[PDB]
């Protein structure tokens, strides 16, 4: 494949209310090291959970790219499903579907998780997770039009932003 | 701004 250029940056469960989807994250530009300072560690621990949500809206997205112009500010990474067998991946993949997927498409919004430094309650990392939309198709269009084509309408897949603020 | 998943 065409994933050997995107490599797998971080391998874990995520989490949106009570449901989970096993992932892997290829780094697609900006700055790797935001995804090593930001993410978890996923050997056991609880998921990266997504507790909060953006409208998918005018300003929340100019909010969004006004944090990508930089390539050392952000980092853009591809969610794609895994698991241990092609039983586990067919399950793991419709989890993501329908439980991440459709319901961020249903309610119009990315994901929204909030890193602390610990001793600090001011956010050092936003991570925004997008299902795949106009906002997403914008970016990889701009930023990896192989990978996009590769997976449009295809796989299914989020888009995570990662911002350091 | 954001808002709380259900």
């Amino acid at each position: 494949q065409l994933l050997k250029k995107y490599p797998i940056v971080w391998q874990g469960l995520l989490a949106l209310k009570n449901d989970t989807a096993a992932v892997q994250l290829h780094f697609v530009s900006g700055n790797n090291v935001l995804a090593h300072r930001s993410l978890p560690l996923s050997e056991g621990g609880p998921p990266l959970r997504i507790a909060q949500r953006m409208r998918l809206e005018a300003t929340q997205l100019e909010g969004v790219a006004r944090r990508m112009t930089v390539e050392t500010d952000y980092c853009l990474l591809l969610a794609l499903p895994c698991g241990r067998d092609q039983e586990d991946v067919v399950s793991q993949t419709e989890s993501l579907k329908a439980a991440f997927i459709t319901y961020l498409q249903a309610k119009q919004a990315a994901g929204i998780i909030n890193v602390p430094n610990p001793g600090s309650n001011q956010p050092a990392y936003v991570l925004q997770i997008f299902p795949p939309c106009e906002f997403s198709e914008s970016h990889l269009s701009r930023l990896a039009p192989d990978l996009l084509a590769s997976i449009s309408n295809i796989s299914p897949h989020l888009m995570i932003v990662i911002a350091s603020v | 701004s954001y808002s709380p998943t259900s």
